[PDB]
């Protein structure tokens, strides 16, 4: 898995 | 070791041949929370928590508010005999943490005690203190970071055990999260997703979660029309396909 | 492009006929530190970190502790309108960084902070809490695993131009490392070698490194009776091999 | 460089 | 990964509730030298071995002679058909190495070779060539160089395991090390006591073994008048301690 | 048959191939002296024990001490309808021998009893009697009478069997010698070897025991800056060699 | 275990 | 077992 790609969910719409 | 950041998972490797063991960490996050653990004294402190807001105050005051509540469903019980066992359950969707007790001897014989913390089915708005409200609340948006935090974890840490690995553990948090903001003071489409299809596996959550698609029309016109839920008199769960699932009852240990 | 396994430096070409450019990385290294990131946000996640036991934990550990010092330093000073410059200096022995601020109109003018994160000239043990012993051990061991990196990355890269480099940058972590063992909870001869010839080359340094000789007796003994540090009242420091080199302030800059 | 012989440091007595 | 410096061990976790995994490499070891490998090509090279005198030069000598033995054993076989299993045996004292071959088909049906490495109950000083008494000096110094570099790394490397974990498999190179010394060009009571004591477990090893005895005088000479093994006409040895342990034959496989 | 010098052990067979029995006399002792039986009729009189100071005085002193331990924890239960079960538990490092009770009709339904004979971690000097530090100085001379009579038994009877057995029985023995003598009227290094390395093989002991280390410096003042045991709040003991043991129950049966 | 040898520990200082 | 005492066994006699 050292090649899969990764993603920031840090802005996801979370009503948080 | 001990230490990680709210929400964050670990997979370890059983054998028999390998296999993957998903540490989800929702029976730590419940066993706080009853214990009434203020959030400096938890496994999550000393983190930068700038990705989820008000983390630690949210927390403290869920802890108390759940703290309480325990403490009110056990005075009526002499359990000075008894220890609870690491053995805790949650039934949706009021999100009921159920917990079973046993005496010190044998580990009158077992005791059960069930806490409906997010209460869904049968509400009173008018008559319910601020307490109540403000706990609930604060309990809501302690399992919306949580999930958050999960999230964002899956997002930065891909494993090759992904593949194998599905969001079914995070149900009841996330049917409750959805249900209590729908039912009390819109849909979150995300939340929905993921609670609808408790399947999804993490690799792919990883690579479509950011596309996901918002409920469609005439499902948000059916659930305005007849609730999320459906009560068989079991409840079913009304989910942004159509779908209908059974709520199963989810059963978490110490890890 | 981004990321590196903790410790690891770069060669780059200036071009003046071209002479080399060492990235060291140690100004970064700080800036994390200090803004309290933690390990999985830094350019360091994601390799084997076997040969470096324990790196994660006890950066999350130090980040913290710099964090909450530096915040201690600066919650005494208004700095909304001003900038760090993406300048950090070291001051030995006490491993003392130093930060200017200046104001957004500029990029009253300029202001300086400074937090001594392992002082070594005065201290309380009886006198200190654990947050802080444990905040210490941990940078302490950061530092460590910082250079333990750095060797490993040079034993495993031989480049043409490291007869023209040398160990000079590395000297405030080196003297702090040996500095805290000896004088807070024995001298590591390779830490104290590195140490004190500052001046070390590359090529050198990796043919040599295994077959390095302890401290002499002589060395020892002179640093029981009179401590590793002669301070002119300006600190000289006592070489293993009877030197006592001025400790100059280090400057580091982002690459 | 190519030819200079490397050596692996990650049994060197460090105390780590 | 596969990079390891001599004689040093890993111990990994099954989990069935975990037990360790021993990783003592000895049929790596072996292996390497039924090939004739060199020392460079091997998982050992790159690492300082100025503890280790001569290991790759011996490693060398003794790779060629066993290579050349093993020829010798198998160009009277036909094995163009055949695969040799991941599967070596020693039988003590005189180190017999024997593989087990079977046909590219299975994987007539299955053949055995047995080469006696360092052949101690019956030998001829006067009519053997430099060739063999170099090669098995060499082989014999490898060992020793094996079991020293297992030494070092339980000193240096405590685990929590290691109290389950005892130097059993160690066992046929013990006995031969301490065999050939004595039986060809005195006792080394380090390696008479680890033979002996094929049960020392690694933490009390590491404790104890730096103030370990010598033999008791009445073993000594008891060795003189009657050898070090007993033959049953099945081999006993006469151990340090007077026991008369029956020495099976050991099992390795790849890890 | 029935009669044994004190301490002594046997070594019976058990066959499944043949495996051995020890025979500890453990459970033997402990009834004894819950029974407030005298040492002329026990199994163990009529022996020469010069090589036991005291044995025969201190036991009876002991073992009416622990007799009226007993009484003033079970005086307040009814016990008349029950059965002691032939099993005795004891917890460590208190010292604190478990029994359990049952019903005659079976043999409400089970009962427990624990008395700390040698309570360890939270004692009152100035306010206990003079028959409660007789009681426990008798207690603890009368086990340190045992091992010794084991040790000796031990080395004057060497047995094929011995590879395979360890103290491991006798832990709880070991570490309230170890611990009542530090924290109430020095550290015997043979008895906190033993509680130390609970894995000690009995061949190996009888070879070793007599050049056995002192405690480490590093380890002596560990301990005056820190205990003994580490309460984890499960307790943990510090070794002499610096491991951190957990301390299981053990449990003995009538032989 | 005939031929093992045996050890006297009646004199170990056993704070006896 | 991070507290356990090390020993450095790179001096014993050998005979290497």
């Amino acid at each position: 898995a050292d090649s899969v790609i990764k993603s920031d969910f840090s802005s996801l719409k979370l009503d948080v | 070791l001990e230490r990680r950041t709210f929400g964050s998972y670990k997979i370890e490797e059983l054998t028999i041949k390998k296999i993957p063991l998903l540490d989800d960490g929702i029976f730590e996050l419940l066993n706080y929370l009853i214990d009434g653990t203020n959030f400096n004294k938890t496994c999550y402190c000393g983190f930068n928590y700038s990705h989820l807001p008000n983390l630690e105050r949210d927390f403290n005051i869920a802890s108390l508010y759940v703290r309480e509540n325990f403490e009110i469903c056990t005075d009526q019980l002499d359990l000075a005999n008894y220890v609870r066992q690491p053995n805790i359950s949650i039934k949706s969707p009021d999100f009921t943490v159920c917990l079973e007790y046993v005496l010190k001897t044998v580990v009158q014989e077992t005791k059960f005690v069930e806490m409906s913390l997010l209460p869904l089915l049968n509400r009173e708005e008018e008559s319910l203190t601020e307490e109540i409200l403000e706990g609930e609340g604060a309990v809501v948006n302690v399992l919306k970071l949580f999930i958050k935090g999960f999230l964002m974890h899956l997002g930065e840490n891909p494993n090759s055990y992904d593949r194998q690995l599905t969001v079914e553990k995070y149900r009841p948090l996330l049917v409750s999260i959805v249900g209590y903001e729908y039912l009390v003071g819109k849909i979150n489409h995300i939340y929905y997703q993921l609670a609808t299809f408790d399947n999804y596996p993490f690799d792919l959550l990883r690579f479509q979660l950011s596309s996901l698609i918002s409920t469609p029309t005439s499902i948000l016109e059916r659930i305005t029309k007849e609730g999320l839920f459906k009560i068989i008199t079991t409840v079913l769960f009304r989910g942004i396909n159509g779908s209908e699932s059974f709520l199963n009852i989810k059963r978490y240990r110490r890890f």
